[PDB]
């Protein structure tokens, strides 16, 4: 009925997974065998389970997710991990060569021979799922495999299914983590393919997540057992909005519905309220109407840009731990009444409430916060497309002079490619001009 | 999955293989018998990469190691490096050619070939994934030159899948042998750019120069200079067995290097830089080298990089060192100098941090760099060649060896239209 | 001075089937027009127009003598004034491009009574029996090339791999090319349907003789007695970028070739745009397939005369408006 089934391929595909499903099964309670405690947990409860659950014959839950990674030695930190008995090894897809910094590579001639695989596994999970949400993917936009699979991922399901929606939640890497020189390339011809059929997109960027571990944290050790940690607490946001029974339920079709307004665009913002690190014991414990007075001045620092000079189109909020109801609508007045809150001409309307029940759990060892108030806005800005005009400007000029052209043509690409997917985002950077007119 | 066959030939390929080796069995840490005796799991799960598997710690390390004159063979077998490898690896040759370009590619080196690929067909059956191949040798030789660019071209037409690199000689003329080679060298040169991927320019110019001012070794021997080049090969192939935040596998150095393309003749740096086991030299500290990468006289290959404009300047570091300072150093070079590092690739690779030291120095480094600055590795080649050429002297040599007179006129013309590609600026 | 012309080839039967939509329209002598369907933010689809000017335009509807007689028939009056001259054949694949050099695909056949090779081979002979050349007593011959993985391959001969050299006066010389010595028009037949027999190409359902090697036919027009070249006529019929939907059964071996086709012709579309610009360093050594068409750009008597292939429909609408683009680009070139 209300189930979904979520996929995780790439390097910024299991190490964001192997942040989340510890994350998932530390609210539940659940041992790293996947037994259940005798907190009346013998079934179902009050509380839905398999939201991302699922429980077999055998009493216990068993997660659902699709591992696909090209390189073997990923997946063999999970099998022999943690985790080790909660995935099915029908789960667990390994490759054996590598997409190797090159979309060519990981689209199709690496995906020849997994794809007829993973379309014959995802239809096993036809019968285990008799109700579908939909999907939720985790890849990398400009690196290997991550690219590669994630365009040829998006094909084979909408000839399957098609009615069901997706929501990615990408990332592109850093100046501070430049690990390709092709990172334009990959970057921009997997907004190319997915362009069609993504329906919210959030840029988990490391150009500004770093940012955010150098002042809050003071570590400045780009490291992705750190890193990772920041970028799951917003994946943990949307996760029990749709597993437990919120004071304000937000449903996927109702969160895509304010926050597209035009479906070629559909690019909203990761804009998460940023805490501070407690190492022993925090000083004051903020309120409701502190959070949100200061959140998305820092929150800026989640896509790299100037939300302050563009213009908004909409908000939706969504709240973890005990929040009162009544306390949220003070301070949202202040705010209303500054002219920082830039919307178009044709849409004023203010927010969305939503609010869950349980704080965001954390798993000991981490570098963040212990609280229990917990504020996630996700809106969606007509000041990135100056966000899109930086990768332009890095994929105009690595290819004036046509400079790593062949890498892509020596494993299968035409020419025509790079100026078809140029000229489809050239539009789409005028497409927010487009929108925010002042008529 | 990962695995690599090497390949090497000739008395520069086998006088620098056996030194290849010993460093990396004491990087490694890795008993010269056949065993192994080490402490860290960074130098264990990597085993399979070079070397095959046989029980008790013990395998074989496969490198196809060939010559046609037996006395380079019984040379490279004597030691504690002779022991370590496959005896029936032992592929020699009749009559070996006395430094012939000819002999070694068309006459001679073109028989036992089928006793080498029949080696290469059998260490490729039993990997899984074989991702390169390597080649030492020199660029002016005999059968170093002959036998190991054709050996190329016979496996290229065979495995065409495969990234291959090669660790290139150019000779000099100050450390000679068969006192003219401008023939040797543009023959050798034409038939490898336009078969290969990866291309290590290393030159005994600019080996013997360091030599005589700085380290102060006026009067070398081959194998002084064995070990100067014998550092930097572990210092490329660290990324190899020691993975990093850059997981620079060949594949990903090939795309991660290569801007233009055709190849372009890599220039490698280096660390402080001294002989073996000399003393009077400070703590290696990370800002330091920074001066001591991007110096006009620490290079590989005899060049100027002070006019050469960078392309891909992707430095790997060794070393337990702060990751903030390398970070930082970095940047008081092209915020300050625009014209040394110019704009073709936003966001270029410049770091790559190994934990893991080699034997004898702690917090070392590795420049690899490629820019415009191999212009004048091809001006002075060229210029000792047309000289050689349009008086047509000594050209007796070949012609009677089973050639054509019209393919210096190319592998000449290949040479100068590569300056001109040059000044793409 | 390079003449372009552009022909848009019919639509298929099978494309029928598919319901296929045309949107190249030939109004006018030299023009064209590319309909492009384009939606806008709100959904609301549009139209644009995309108008080009060429030398000559061809239509739907004519034969392979009419594009005979504007393309290579004018450049046989030059290789009898001692230059030389070629012709292209540029597009995408499944484009009609071996239907207009090669021949008319007659199923299981090849009819070579048609194409460009025999109708130029014709046309030498009876311009060679006119009273005012048939003075200097020339010998024509010909010889046929195939480029196949990168290496220089030939077809009257069966398999002899073939080395591209330089003379010291910079000019490429495939050795050693066999140059048989045509007697008449009914001898130059037998070249090209032995030719045809063996030129590499692939076995499928839709395109069952699709191209797979760039094919050089070459006519050396010699002086009798003296050894020299007085003009050839180099045809150059390529192989096509494919790089679509070409996902059917592509094994190791299809795309062996398959990434070659491209990389071949990615060195053509630079020697392009690096002569449109000037001074630069041109990279006719990137791909021999670019060394052969070496004399045709810089060539001090060379007119060429390349033929923009054009796939119809509305699916090769992206792989169309790539073609024509360089095709306006090769048109406007001043060499020297
Ligand atoms: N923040 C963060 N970014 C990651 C992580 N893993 C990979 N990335 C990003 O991914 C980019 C590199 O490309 P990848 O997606 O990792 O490519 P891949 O999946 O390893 O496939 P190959 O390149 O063929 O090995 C970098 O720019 C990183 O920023 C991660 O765990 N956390
Ligand atoms: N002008 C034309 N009129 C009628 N049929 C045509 C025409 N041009 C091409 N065809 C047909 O189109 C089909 C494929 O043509 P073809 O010449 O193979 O295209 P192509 O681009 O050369 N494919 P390839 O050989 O791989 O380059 C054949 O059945 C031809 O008869
Ligand atoms: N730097 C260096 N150069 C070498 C070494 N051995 C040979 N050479 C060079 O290689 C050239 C001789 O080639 P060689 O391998 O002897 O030819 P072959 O034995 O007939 O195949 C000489 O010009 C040397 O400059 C070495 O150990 N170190
Ligand atoms: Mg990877
Ligand atoms: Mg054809």
């Amino acid at each position: 009925m209300r189930e979904c089934i979520s996929i995780h391929v790439g390097q910024a595909g299991v190490q964001i997974g192997n942040a989340c499903w510890e994350l998932y099964c530390l609210e539940h309670g659940i041992q790293p065998d996947g037994q259940m405690p005798s907190d009346k947990t013998i079934g179902g409860g009050d509380d839905s389970f398999n939201t991302f659950f699922s429980e077999t014959g055998a009493g216990k839950h068993v997660p659902r997710a699709v591992f696909v990674d090209l390189e073997p030695t990923v997946i063999d930190e999970v099998r022999t991990g943690t985790y080790r008995q909660l995935f099915h090894p029908e789960q667990l897809i390994t490759g054996k060569e590598d997409a190797a910094n090159n979309y060519a590579r990981g689209h199709y001639t690496i995906g020849k021979e997994i794809i007829d695989l993973v379309l014959d596994r995802i239809r096993k999970l036809a019968d285990q799922c008799t109700g579908l949400q939909g999907f939720l993917v985790f890849h990398s936009f400009g690196g290997g495999t991550g690219s590669g699979f994630t365009s040829l991922l998006m094909e084979r399901l909408s000839v399957d299914y098609g009615k069901k929606s997706k929501l990615e939640f990408s990332i592109y890497p850093a100046p501070q983590v430049s690990t390709a020189v092709v990172e334009p390339y990959n970057s921009i011809l997997t907004t190319h393919t997915t362009l069609e059929h993504s329906d919210c997109a959030f840029m988990v960027d490391n150009e500004a997540i770093y940012d955010i571990c150098r002042r809050n944290l003071d570590i400045e050790r780009p490291t992705y057992t750190n890193l990772n940690r920041l970028i799951s607490q917003i994946v943990s946001s949307i996760t029990a909005s749709l597993r437990f029974d919120g004071a304000l339920n937000v449903d996927l079709t109702e969160f895509q519905t304010n926050l597209v307004p035009y479906p070629r665009i559909h690019f909203p913002l990761a804009t998460y309220a940023p805490v501070i690190s407690a190492e022993k014991a925090y000083h004051e414990q903020l309120s409701v109407a502190e959070i949100t007075n200061a959140c998305f001045e820092p929150a800026n620092q989640m896509v790299k840009c100037d939300p302050r000079h563009g213009k908004y189109m909409a908000c939706c909020l969504l709240y973890r731990g005990d929040v009162v109801p009544k306390d949220v609508n003070a301070a949202i007045a202040t705010i209303k009444t500054k002219r920082s809150i830039q919307f178009v001409d044709w849409c004023p309307t203010g927010f969305k409430v939503g609010i869950n029940y349980q704080p965001p759990t954390v798993v000991p060892g981490g570098d963040l916060a212990k609280v229990q108030r917990a504020v996630c806005m996700l809106s969606n800005t007509t000041a990135i497309a100056e966000a899109w005009a930086r990768l332009d400007h890095k994929f105009d000029l690595m290819y004036a002079k046509r400079a790593f052209v062949h890498w892509y043509v020596g494993e299968g690409m035409e020419e025509g490619e790079f100026s078809e997917a140029r000229e489809d985002m050239a539009a789409l950077e005028k497409d927010y001009e487009e929108v925010g007119v002042d008529s | 999955m990962r695995e690599i066959v090497h390949i090497q030939a000739g008395q520069c390929g086998n006088q620098i293989g056996a030194k290849f080796w010993e460093v990396i069995s004491d990087e490694h840490g890795i008993d010269p018998t056949g065993s192994y005796h080490g402490d860290s799991d960074l130098q264990l799960e990597r085993i399979n990469v070079y070397y095959n598997e046989a029980t008790g710690n013990k395998y074989v390390p496969r490198a196809i190691l060939v010559d046609l004159e037996p006395g380079t063979m019984d040379s490279v077998r004597s030691g504690p490096f002779g022991q370590i490898f496959r005896p029936d690896n032992f592929v020699f040759g009749q009559s070996g050619a006395g430094n012939n370009w000819a002999k070694g590619h068309y006459t001679e080196g073109a028989e036992l070939v089928d006793s080498v690929l029949d080696v290469v067909r059998k260490e490729s059956e039993s990997c899984d994934c074989l991702q390169g191949f390597q080649l030492t040798h020199s660029l002016g030789g005999g059968t170093g030159s002959g036998m190991g660019t054709l050996l190329i071209s016979k496996i290229r037409e065979e495995y065409p899948d495969r990234i291959m690199n090669t660790f290139s000689v150019m000779p000099s003329p100050k450390v000679s042998d068969t006192v003219v080679e401008p023939y040797n060298a543009t023959l050798s040169v034409h038939q490898l750019v336009e078969n290969t991927d990866e291309t290590y320019c290393i030159d005994n110019e600019a080996l013997y120069d360091i030599c005589f001012r700085t380290l102060k070794l006026t009067t070398p021997t081959y194998g002084d200079l064995n070990h100067l080049v014998s550092a930097t090969m572990s210092g490329v192939t660290t990324c190899l067995r020691f993975p990093g935040q850059l997981n620079a596998d060949l594949r990903k150095l090939a795309v991660n290097m290569v801007p233009f393309p055709r190849l372009h003749f890599f220039m490698p740096g280096f660390a402080p830089l001294t002989s073996r086991g000399s003393q009077q030299y400070r703590a290696l500290t990370v800002p330091e080298l920074t001066q001591q990468m991007f110096d006009s006289k620490n290079m590989m290959a005899a060049c100027d990089p002070r006019h050469g404009r960078y392309l891909t300047v992707a430095a790997i570091f060794r070393g337990r060192m702060s990751m903030k300072e390398v970070d930082e150093q970095m940047l008081n070079v092209q915020n300050k100098n625009s014209s040394y590092f110019v704009e073709w690739i936003p966001n270029n690779v410049k770091t790559a941090v190994c934990d893991i030291p080699p034997r004898g120095l702690k917090m070392s480094a590795t420049f690899i760099g490629n820019s415009t600055a191999i212009q004048e590795l091809f001006k002075r080649i060229s210029e000792q060649f047309t000289a050689m050429f349009r008086r047509k002297a000594f050209l007796h040599w070949y012609t009677g060896e089973g050639m054509d007179e019209m393919e210096f006129t190319e592998a000449e013309s290949n040479m100068n239209d590569l300056v001109s590609e040059y000044q793409q600026y | 001075s390079i003449t372009v012309c552009v022909r848009k080839r019919p639509i298929s039967r099978k494309e029928v089937n598919r319901k296929e939509i045309d949107v190249i329209s030939v109004p006018r002598k030299d023009m064209l027009i590319v309909h492009e369907p384009r939606s806008k933010v709100d959904l609301t689809k549009f139209l644009e127009n995309h108008k080009f000017r060429f030398d000559y335009a061809f239509n739907d509807t004519c034969d392979n003598a009419m594009v005979y007689k504007y393309t290579a028939k004018p450049l046989v009056k030059t290789i009898f004034e001692g230059g030389m001259a070629t012709c292209f054949a540029y597009g995408q694949t499944g484009s009609g491009k071996t239907h207009t050099m090669g021949g008319e695909f007659n199923g299981k056949v090849q009819d070579c009574k048609n194409g460009i090779y025999a109708m130029a081979a014709k046309d030498v002979f009876v311009t060679l029996n006119m009273p005012r050349y048939r003075a200097m007593n020339l010998v024509v011959s010909a010889s046929f090339f195939e480029i196949y993985s990168g290496k220089v391959f030939d077809l009257l001969s069966d398999k002899q791999k073939l080395r591209v050299l330089e003379d010291g006066k910079q000019q490429v010389q495939v050795v050693g090319l066999t140059e048989k010595v045509v007697d008449g028009v009914e001898e130059v037949l037998k070249l090209i349907q032995h030719g045809n027999a063996a030129r590499t190409s692939g076995q499928t359902s839709a395109n069952s003789n699709s191209s797979r090697s760039h094919a050089v036919f070459q006519i050396v027009l010699r002086p009798q007695g003296s050894t020299k070249i007085h003009g050839k006529f180099s045809f150059i019929d390529l192989a096509g970028n494919e790089r679509g939907v070409d996902t059917s059964s592509a094994d190791r071996q299809t795309r062996m070739e398959g990434a070659e086709i491209n990389k071949s012709l990615l060195a053509l579309k630079e020697c392009i745009r690096a002569l449109g610009k000037q001074s630069a360093h041109l990279p006719f050594r990137v791909s021999k397939l670019t060394q052969v068409l070496r004399d045709s750009f810089i060539g001090e008597k060379s007119k060429t005369c390349m033929i923009a292939m054009i796939s119809p429909g509305l699916s090769s609408c992206e792989h169309t408006l790539n073609t024509l683009r360089y095709a306006d680009r090769v048109k406007e070139l001043v060499v020297k």
